[PDB]
């Protein structure tokens, strides 16, 4: 979550989008343990290597 | 030395112009290729303002 902020590096803002510089707005976050994660291990969501 | 004195105070006084050039002012280095090569987008424009 922290890699989601303007002018940031990392396995997500070089490929999955960037945020420009000049960006303005807000980030929200918050916790989905109890609805996005089962018992095993879920594979529903992809990323870029 | 009137006259010698015209020539010598624009001379003097253009060469510490360029002499400029070659101190930091606080940046990490004074030759502003070398700021580029080794610094991010987002943190090298604080350096470079």
């Amino acid at each position: 979550v922290r890699q989601i902020a303007p002018g940031q590096t990392g396995k997500i803002a070089d490929y999955n989008y960037k945020l420009p510089d000049d960006f303005t707005g807000c980030v929200i976050a918050w916790n989905s343990n109890n609805l996005d994660s089962k018992v095993g291990g879920n594979y529903n969501y992809l990323y870029r290597l | 030395g009137k006259l010698q004195d015209v020539v010598n105070q624009n001379a003097q006084a253009l060469n510490t112009l360029v002499k400029q050039l070659s101190s930091n002012f606080g940046a990490i280095s004074s030759v502003l290729n070398d700021i580029l090569s080794r610094l991010d987008p987002p943190e090298a424009e604080v350096q470079i303002d």
